[PDB]
């Protein structure tokens, strides 16, 4: 399905700038750099991907009781961004 | 009387926006842009660029177009943190709306430059905009 | 004995690889942005254009393409350099060779050479190639 499709794309961009935010500190600045930038537009390819599993979930999915165990799990993973990669490369670019 | 010890990024910005009537190469507006993802050089940068805003004019306009270029090419390509600084000096961008320049054959030069930073405060006043924008920059 | 840089001119004019890579090019295209590199990449090119002739076509013909190359990704200050000896370049408009197998291959340097030349000698057409190029 395509929505199975964008959650694997969203699970494995998490994890993937999870990676680099761990390894970002121990690079030189030069490349530090680098992997911050990369790590922002994957902060912002999880937020799209978001957006677009919450259109595919409304469009494909008509068991109510489902569609509620999504919906949550959207919201958890939203609050997973936002702690675990958003706040995490503000701090690193901060300083 | 000491140096001005310009740094590496300094100088990446004050070659970016030299007197040349050929614009900065993409690389080195890329290089800049990385600059931004780090306190030191992002401070440097912005520094450096509303510089130029404030020490040149007259028949050193290309300056100042190349430094809102550079700025143009930042908010597409550098730091969401440094968009922010962008925006918390608007001020310091806006005072270059009426800038004025006639050359030595009477064609108004100034016109790129307020043209320019027309486009430039309509892209920072419209977040939906920006986000747009940052979009476009990537796939290309 | 050569210096690093003046090396890396070298390479990306050999016959081997034929192709040169875009990564050695942005090598060569960093060093044009401090003085020291900048005069010996210049003076390896013109070189070139003075040293090379007849069946040596390819390297002048390579030249060309780096320098192409620089003009579009390289320093403000190479493209001031370059133009200030476009004289150098343009006595390669009449460059002739006719191979062993009767085929004239100075043409390509001198289909090439007007291309620069039509390049380098117009400032709105260097913008729009810089601009070109980070729009890629």
């Amino acid at each position: 399905s395509l929505l199975i499709s964008y959650e694997s794309d969203f699970k494995t961009t998490l994890e993937q700038a999870k990676a680099s935010l761990a390894e970002a500190p121990s690079q030189p600045l030069s490349q530090r750099n680098t992997t911050l930038k990369h790590v922002e537009q994957q902060q912002d390819e999880l937020f799209d991907l978001l957006d677009q599993m919450d259109v595919e979930v409304n469009n494909s999915i008509g068991d109510a009781s489902e569609r509620a165990t999504y919906k949550a799990k959207l919201r958890e993973w939203k609050k997973t961004i936002q702690s675990d990669i958003k706040r995490p490369l503000q701090s690193l670019v901060d300083s | 009387s000491v140096d001005p010890n310009y740094t590496e990024m300094e100088g990446k910005v004050r070659e970016a926006t030299n007197n040349e009537p050929w614009g900065a190469s993409s690389t080195l507006m890329d290089q800049i842009s990385q600059g931004t993802y780090n306190f030191r050089e992002r401070e440097e940068i912005l520094s450096m660029i509303f510089r130029r805003f404030t020490e040149k004019a007259g028949s050193e306009w290309r300056q100042i177009y190349k430094a809102l270029q550079l700025l143009d090419y930042l908010i597409k390509h550098g730091s969401e943190r440094f968009i922010d600084d962008t925006r918390n000096s608007i001020n310091l961008i806006r005072i270059l709306e009426t800038f004025h320049y006639i050359d030595s054959q009477g064609r108004d030069q100034g016109i790129n430059v307020r043209t320019r930073v027309k486009a430039l405060i309509e892209l920072l006043s419209d977040d939906n905009k920006i986000r747009a924008e940052r979009k476009k920059a990537r796939e290309t």
